[PDB]
């Protein structure tokens, strides 16, 4: 089965990146106003080095993801101002000069479509980069695919134009390059085409991206009755019990209130050191597609998406970054009568990249990429052997093509 | 969280550094987009971090930049590999010269294991 | 070094030592004070072990991440953008080095550049020759080609290139005689 028609498709990939960060401090939570629960807690105090060093950690980790995704090259490059690339267009993966953020028309349709307590001691810690500083990031990827290929991420960067990145795709799976020249004005619609069919799809909620922000704020909600929780008292207000006996007696009392802060405070912190490691594991995934997918062309099969991959198209997402992979499906095939060899004067004739097919009336050879029909030539083939060793193989006359050049 | 060389900033409030309309690398991390440093005597300044050089070749249909010279370079990476070990032992840390330390941890002795 | 202070630590209770508290008091009533020590030892115990299970999954995806390297860097070349160091891997040189692995690689990257005047194909006598590895370029007065690797200016021959229909159906083509090697070898 020769495949005789392609179609191209693209393959939209979500990957979280990083998460938010919050710092929870060890006596603002135990005791907020209070003496004698500021006495009983020195004598806990080795806990709150063990919480304290690993809440710092978190906000370590989740920074340093983020410059290993978004950030891999150390070269800003701009939109040329020729928007010329044979039909192709890509005025949508393009921020918009009009408009003060640098973020495109796909950008600000994935950042709408993914939808007091600081007062305790829950503080936010407010994050590195910026709204705008990833989207120039994603803008300079963008703008140096289209311009380089793969020469931006491993060196200098070199001009190439569109018509021949292409070509250079092809080549690298077993397709020729004159197929392209001869349906290019196919592709360019097609290639159009498959945005609007997955822009109308993303317009009508990102599951991968909002599962993150919803286990991140189920967790907030959690302290929150640990607040109102007795933990086997009467008051889970240190204040009331002082006002109502006497220091001497209600030290039993205090001490349980304590002690039942710490086991959900040695929860909480576990909790998100156990999910860090789902984080880390997604983080070097995502840099991973990025250095590869995107930077270059990756020859493992079943990656960078589904089927034969050609270039990449990496996005900004809040919490997350969208992955524009560009498959190499075919469509349609034709079904063709094989020939493992060819016997011509006692020698047997092998392919060197193609095989012998046949339509009913006469022998060509093709490869096993796509249909092209040829001659039986002998600059394709080779000798070797006779023909009494090989176990399947038919016969058929040899063109000859240099015989007559010589008459 | 304070809201306030007074400078207004969006992380916070840092009260001790000028403010340039220059732009240089990261040195300090702060926050929201905020790096500090230590340049011109010198004193601690606050400025707008940069993202880099700014250069892209433009598009054209008609040219191809081929290289003409190669430099090899060496790369060094340094990827951690195992850390230490440690034995502690259950009965040794909890009770060191006692016997009635030795008859309340056998009802816990399931933590041992 | 944490758990250094954890020795000296009362958990709420009046000495550390357990040998002090029998010592001036009775057992029937200082088994209240036992059990909060054991019970205040066995939390920093569970966090202990804990932080080093967590941590044990970073090593463990530090030591697969090293050991692939080792067998696709050092061993063979790896065909992976990025990942044997920065640019085109030729072959690496491990050393060792204490609780770790020192990598280095030899990496592959251009210098100086040079532009031309590309050709997408050439039209002779009413085909389209396309190149197999290469692409035509051109320094203003001839017209060379050669691969996108490294500049190496060749002739037009008939054995580099091939016919694929004809010249109305290219976007972008220009026009230049071919040397044809094969015709001289026959006079």
């Amino acid at each position: 089965a020769i495949p005789t028609n392609f179609t191209i498709s693209v393959t939209t990939e979500i990957l979280p990146v990083s998460m938010t960060k919050t710092s929870v401090d060890c006596t603002m939570y135990i005791c907020g106003d209070s003496t004698e629960c500021s006495n009983l807690l020195l004598q806990y105090g080795s806990f709150c080095t063990q919480l304290n060093r690993a809440l710092t950690g978190i906000a370590v980790e989740q920074d340093k993801n983020t410059q290993e995704v978004f950030a891999q090259v150390k070269q800003i490059y701009k939109t040329p101002p020729i928007k010329d690339f044979g039909g192709f267009n890509f005025s949508q993966i393009l921020p918009d000069p009009s408009k003060p953020s640098k973020r495109s028309f796909i950008e600000d349709l994935l950042f709408n479509k993914v939808t007091a307590q600081k007062f305790n001691g829950l503080t936010v810690l407010p994050p590195l980069l910026t709204d705008e500083m990833i989207a120039q990031y994603t803008s300079a990827l963008l703008a140096g695919t289209i311009t380089s290929g793969w020469t931006f991420g491993a060196g200098a960067a070199l001009q190439i134009p569109f018509a021949m990145q292409m070509a250079y795709r092809f080549n690298g799976i077993g397709v020729t390059q004159n197929v392209l020249y001869e349906n290019q004005k196919l592709i360019a619609n097609q290639f159009n085409s498959a945005i609007g069919k997955i822009q109308d799809s993303l317009s009508s909620a990102l599951g991968k991206l909002q599962d993150v922000v919803n286990q991140n704020a189920q967790a907030l909600n959690t302290l929150v009755k640990q607040l109102s929780s007795n933990f086997g008292a009467i008051s889970s207000v240190l204040n009331d019990i002082l006002s109502r006996l006497d220091p001497p007696e209600a030290e039993v009392q205090i001490d349980r209130l304590i002690t039942g802060r710490l086991q959900s405070l040695q929860t909480y912190v576990t909790q998100q050191l156990i999910r860090a490691a789902e984080i880390r594991a997604s983080a070097n995934l995502a840099a991973t597609k990025m250095s590869e997918c995107v930077l270059g062309q990756s020859k493992r099969v079943d990656f960078c998406g589904k089927g034969y991959h050609l270039m990449s198209f990496p996005q900004s997402a809040p919490h997350g970054v969208v992955f524009l992979h560009v498959t190499y499906v075919p469509a349609q095939e034709k079904n063709f009568t094989t020939a493992p060899a060819i016997c011509h004067d006692g020698k047997a004739h092998f392919p060197r990249e193609g095989v012998f097919v046949s339509n009913g009336t006469h022998w060509f050879v093709t490869q096993r990429n796509f249909y092209e029909p040829q001659i039986i030539t002998t600059d394709n083939t080779f000798v070797s052997g006779n023909c009494d060793v090989v176990i399947g193989i038919v016969n058929n006359t040899v063109y000859d093509p240099l015989q007559p050049e010589l008459d | 969280d304070v809201n306030c060389n007074v400078f207004q900033t969006r992380a916070g409030c840092l009260i001790g550094a000028e403010h340039v309309n220059n732009s240089y690398e990261c040195d300090i991390p702060i926050g929201a987009g905020i790096c500090a440093s230590y340049q011109t005597s010198q004193s601690i300044i606050a400025y707008t971090m940069s993202l880099g050089a700014e250069n892209s070749v433009a598009y054209s249909n008609n040219s191809i930049a081929i290289p003409t010279n190669f430099t090899i370079s060496v790369t060094t990476e340094i990827l951690p590999v195992s850390m230490t070990k440690t034995s502690v032992d259950c009965t040794m840390y909890i009770c060191g010269d006692s016997t009635e330390c030795s008859n309340l941890l056998l009802q816990y002795g399931s933590f041992c294991t």
